[PDB]
């Protein structure tokens, strides 16, 4: 089964959003500054590809507008997500759970149920103290599947 | 959860 690369400097995977106009290498996660400068990365460190959420951060940067995420809210709700791994293509959705405020503003639209999901996090403002991205919106894409 | 980044 695909396997997330032990090695951090190491690339796990590639993430496309045509409508957003976004190619991004995949590195392994935590989501820290240091992963997200080397590209996009899985958000927890041990994240699994046979996971059911599978979730992705990347950086927005105005100066870069095509930069990571930084471009994302150009992805409406049934556009394509490609996730691809060493040994398979896999499609996704993104549904009307897109852009929102990590907490009250949208919540677990299908993390228990209508299947495999990815969750894309734009991320932004690291705090070092409390190891958190304070300026955090949220996608998420259901399998076509 | 949703998650963080």
């Amino acid at each position: 089964k695909p396997q997330i690369p032990k090695d951090k400097s190491k690339v796990a995977g590639y993430i496309e959003i045509p409508d957003a106009d976004i190619k991004e290498p995949v590195y392994p996660g935590p989501a820290t500054p240091e992963q997200l400068n080397r590209g996009v990365s899985f958000a927890e460190e041990n994240e699994s590809l046979d996971d059911q959420n599978i979730s992705i951060a990347g950086h927005t940067f105005i100066d870069r507008p095509n930069y990571q995420f930084t471009n994302l809210k150009a992805a409406k709700k049934g556009s394509m997500v490609y996730f691809k791994v060493g040994n398979e293509t896999r499609k996704y959705k993104m549904t009307s759970i897109r852009d929102v405020k990590p907490t009250d503003v949208g919540v677990l639209d299908e993390q228990k149920g209508k299947d495999k999901q990815l969750t894309l996090i734009t991320a932004d403002d690291y705090n070092e103290k409390t190891g958190v991205w304070e300026k955090r919106k949220i996608f998420v894409a259901t399998e076509v599947k | 959860l949703p998650e963080t980044g």
